[PDB]
RNA sequence: CAUCAUUCUAUGGUUACCCAUCAUUAGAGGAAAUUUCCAAU
RNA sequence: AUUGGAUAGGAACAGCUGUACUGGGCAGUUACAGCAGUCGUAUGGUAACACAUGCGGCGUUCCGAAAUACCAUGCCUGGC
RNA sequence: ACACGUGCGCGAGUCGGGGGCUACGAAAGCCGCCGUGGCGCAAUGAAGGUGAAGGCCGGCGCCGCCGGCCGAGGUGGGAUCC
RNA sequence: GUGCGAAUCGGUCGUCCGACCUGGGUAUAGGGGCGAAAGACUAAUCGAACCAUCUAGUAGCUGGUUCCCUCCAAAGUUUCCC
RNA sequence: UUCUCAAACUUUAAAUGGGUAAGAAGCCCGGCUCGCUGGUGUGGAGCCGGGCGUGGAAUGCGAGUGCCUAGUGGGCCACUUUUGGUAAGCAGAACUGGCGCUGCGGGAUGAACCGAACGCCGGGUUAAGGCGCCCGAUGCCGACGCUCAUCAGACCCCAGAAAA
RNA sequence: ACGCGAUGUGAUUUCUGCCCAGUGCUCUGAAUGUCAAAGUGAAGAAAUUCAAUGAAGCGCGGGUAAACGGCGGGAGUAACUAUGACUCUCUUAAGGUAGCCAAAUGCCUCGUCAUCUAAUUAGUGACGCGCAUGAAUGGAUGAACGAGAUUCCCACUGUCCCUA
RNA sequence: CCGCUCCGGGGACAGUGCCAGGUGGGGAGUUUGACUGGGGCGGUACACCUGUCAAACGGUAACGCAGGUGUCCUAAGGCGAGCUCAGGGAGGACAGAAACCUCCCGUGGAGCAGAAGGGCAAAAGCUCGCUUGAUCUUGAUUUUCAGUACGAAUACAGACCGUGAAAGCGGGGCCUCACGAUCCUUCUGACCUUUUGGGUUUUAAGCAGGAGGUGUCAGAAAAGUUACCACAGGGAUAACUGGCUUGUGGCGGCCAAGCGUUCAUAGCGACGUCGCUUUUUGAUCCUUCGAUGUCGGCUCUUCCUAUCAUUGUGAAGCAGAAUUCACCAAGCGUUGGAUUGUUCACCCACUAAUAGGGAACGUGAGCUGGGUUUAGACCGUCGUGAGACAGGUUAGUUUUACCCUACU
């Protein structure tokens, strides 16, 4: 009769993420004249720790080509990207890293990071820590262009969209096994409550659909139904396949 | 059991002994506009689950078997019900059974 | 003695309609390969 | 041609001894011969009845249609 | 609310209780062309409905209907009375 | 063990740079929260807090059911019944 | 022929038991009715009207009838019969009487055994039980026996013993 | 996606066997059974009735056990017996593999053998036809750690002899 | 410069509104019979029939005894006719114990669908002939019984029929069992009633008779678990003691087939048989459920004798020594330990001997808490699961006396 914790989770107070000290929103420049038509540059001003996050992200630091003001943004840092260096991004960029040019305009076999999923979204793909996409394919008839992304997925995206040249920052961190409860304590603490993961079957048939039993059970198949409601969905949810994952 | 096709038996409109039709009974088919059946479905629709009770303990596993007498003179043709006892197999008019015959 | 084809008749034959066939609905039934049979099927 | 019994037929075992299968032997199996053991039996002793002594015959448990690789031969060992 | 018993009034009726009229009195009294109405006076059928003694003597041994007169059973037991 | 105490006291213990201890502020509220999970904790209350109401909830089950005398005086059996 | 048996065997076959009858609604002639029954005013039934009171076994007793109705619907015990069970202060029946609802005399003491059922009293008399003393009553010159126990025996139910 | 969310197992070491029949989960609708409203079509004066049609799901067909889970019985057999490599049959989805064990899991049981003792239903080491061990329902191990559960030895001692 | 969407990505689809189907212990509500020598498990003694119990009317109980039932039958119903059966004896080619054929005996010893009982011989059985009284319809009655239903039955009456020459006989089965309310559905019946302002027509609703069924059979619509549990109660009812009882356990007689070289009885005693005891277990349900603290030990007193030792003795198959049997006998003793929570058992060692018991299975405001026996956990087996396990394992609050008595 209890709600299990996951519905707890979506209400938040308590399962929201830790976004104290979390230095801005990691996003890709505006589009303006200066993207589309053109190039417009900006100095990388320093690399900077995000908490939570595991790239460090760069201080960019753009001139406003209608104000006085100068305009400061928070890049995804690309891997080998230092200060003092120059970031371009436009039509008209060059194809060297940091610099982000809409993938229509970058050959085929090209690793970017930080991607437009749909144009003029300010980069939503392959932005986590050491992740890249390849440019695969283009199609000048739709102006559309088939992008391979870190799971594998080979997705179809509209040409226009813009991603910075090479791979993420801080790559390579998940090789380093974490030694000890307090090393993944200090981790989530600068994420979200979720850490101290509780197995259901440890729980009681109250809190939780596989609880109880005077043996640690679970006593109905942990593979679900995609349909199962909130409370049951519970698992491994619309599982496919099991077991040890043999072949490619 | 077995009961012939055929049955000269009291017809209530002639009057008299008249050779009669025999048949098996069935039921017809519900109508959906029985007074009971539309009291059911105004009563059933919306919420509150099943209103009335449903059947579930079955204990009898065969039915008096019913004939339907029919009237074979053609001005009359009226019918009537013929209940018999309880019995699991039956037959009209099968095969009459014969004595003196051998059972190999 | 049996069966078919023929015409002659008979107080006889329903004509908005008879019969052989075409069809579907209404019931009854086997020799043999397989042997050594039995009662089946 | 499904099938379903049967009963036609193959199998796994057989208390010890003795004799015969061999160039000669270690073992079997089989043929058999006598006791056991089964079976009947009449006395000897009963208050019980369960033995004893002697004589005359004597495998079982399975699997239908078989199905067994090769079958009773397997071995060792002597040929100047 | 109902049943039965009992007391009282009236009695094939009965009842104003609602309405109206004229200190105790918010009582009491009155109405009758205020009994509307209730319950009783009639039942029975699901319903359409139907809806609670007869005999004898004559005009035509028996007549459909003409009339005539007496006319709401019988047996048995029955307090009382004669 | 009618206590100092509706959980305390003594010795003896566990840990004491870290998933450490801690005050204030702040968020989550009752089939809800929160839970390194004991059905734990949520104001001495928790396998569903507390408050008022519905509510004088229902009870084939316990308990009680208040003066005197006089007369009559039982049943625990039948049949049917979740 | 002989031995021995039967709740679910039986030729016989009790005791106790269960019906019914023991008059006027009866008996007795006579006539009427009928569509029933028919060889037949046959058979049967039903009606009227008469005449027959020694009231037809004993004993006791006034009866008949209708409404409304509470409580109860855990029972238990005993003689005899009786089922299961080794038995049980066990479980279950039959009949009647008890206890429950009930005091009272006796059984020392007991729900039920025995006697007897109850207004408040005086006298008398008993029942069942008693009568050394407790404790009313044998404190009779009671009758005849029987019995010695180093475990005497001593009064329905009933409260402790067998084979030998 | 080196992310978020949902689960199991629980460092390291060394491993993680066989089963997709069942129950789930999942993939596929182009040979297609079942299938609702609406829609369509016909019959009827109409209500209505009938027929074709017909989504998901279910059925049918794949996949999947680090999904839930599961992982046999009976005979004969070696040249003293005992054991039975081997054979025969029954039989499943697959018949428990590597390990381990009278374990915190073994009913019988205080198993049998060894060891520890003067004597041990205790302990450890072995043995396994294991009532009912067993491989992420994780198996086997295991240094370091422990207010964890045992057993023994030394030392110590009023726990005791036996009390003051 | 000119403009009509701010640019871009989708787009008649997302999606939303409303219906429809499927999924839906994620939530909700509720259920999860009864009887019962406690409950459960099992059975059905829950509806019904036979013989018995049952005590010679009828009636009569138990989870009493022995059984049967949820059907079966177009004949196994209905007449009529003719036959005689089971079994036996004696014969007869093949033919034998058993085929068929005759004659004789044949009281029913067969058969009548089934359980059992009753009934039955020119039949109620057997074999044939024709048939549908197993039909239609009012009442009355019997059985159970409340003198209500149902089922089943009995006598009539009115029809229409069958059979037989006819008398008759027949409205199911030779009799005693084989079954079902309201509501709803369905069928059948009549130139039926009503479908509400009238009329016609479908339709619906009525009236009457069958059917679909409630087996918990006078008739709810229904799965578990609780060791996290709660409440009303119950000594109407289990888990201690105590009662009754003594099967079982223990102990003791009787008789005497045998044992004992001989020899029933020194010591034994089989086949039988009579008891006693309440330190065994049962049996029962009487007391206690507004609570009698529910294993063992420790401690401490008293008691019993069915005597192990010690005192006195009797008998031996008693030479001595050691040991057995029996008597008066409970005065006085009956130990230290290993393992086990253990009572029990077992072993070591000492000892005159290392007897057995009672006192609420003495003794928790005396202790102890090892075991069972709450809540935490692990395992094995079991269950889909929650969970279960006189199956192991580990951790788990032992309250009060100052009253009365008793004792000091």
């Amino acid at each position: 009769g209890r709600v299990i914790r996951g519905q707890r989770k979506g209400a938040g107070s308590v399962f929201r993420a830790h976004v104290k000290h979390r230095k801005g929103a990691a996003r890709l420049r505006a589009v303006d004249f200066a993207e589309r038509h053109g190039y417009i540059k900006g100095i990388v001003k320093d690399i900077i720790h995000d908490p939570g996050r595991g790239a460090p992200l760069a201080k960019v630091v753009f001139r406003d080509p209608y104000r006085f003001k100068k305009r400061t943004e928070l890049f995804i840092a690309a891997e080998g990207i230092h200060t003092g260096q120059f970031v371009y991004c436009g039509k008209k960029a060059q194809l060297n890293i940091g610099n982000v040019l809409p993938v229509g305009t970058m050959p085929e076999g090209t690793i970017v990071c930080c991607l437009e999923e749909k144009p003029g979204d300010r980069g939503k793909l392959a932005r986590a820590s050491g992740n890249y996409a390849t440019v695969i394919s283009h199609n000048p008839e739709t102006k559309k262009t088939r992008v391979k992304l870190p799971s594998g997925s080979k997705k179809v995206i509209s040409s226009a969209n813009r991603a910075v040249v090479g791979v993420v920052a801080g790559g390579g961190r998940i090789d380093k096994p974490i030694l000890k409860a307090g090393r993944a304590y200090h981790k989530y603490k600068a994420k979200r409550n979720c850490w101290p993961r509780v197995r259901g079957v440890a729980m009681n048939p109250v809190e939780h659909p596989f609880g109880g039993g005077n043996h640690q059970h679970i006593g109905k198949p942990s593979t679900i139904r995609r349909d199962a409601p909130a409370g049951r969905k519970v698992g491994l949810i619309a599982a496919r396949r099991t077991g040890r994952l043999r072949g490619t | 059991v077995n009961v012939p096709k055929t049955r000269r038996t009291f017809c209530k409109k002639c009057g008299k002994h008249q050779p009669h039709k025999v048949t098996q009974y069935k039921k017809g088919k519900d109508s959906l506009y029985a007074q009971g059946k539309r009291r059911y479905d105004r009563k059933q629709s919306g919420y509150g689950g099943q209103t009335k009770p449903i059947f579930r303990k079955k204990a009898k596993t065969t039915k008096k078997i019913v004939l339907r007498l029919e009237c074979v003179e053609p001005n009359c043709r009226s019918k009537r019900m013929l209940a018999i006892k309880r019995c699991k197999h039956f037959e009209l008019g099968g095969d009459k059974k014969r004595k003196g015959q051998v059972i190999q």
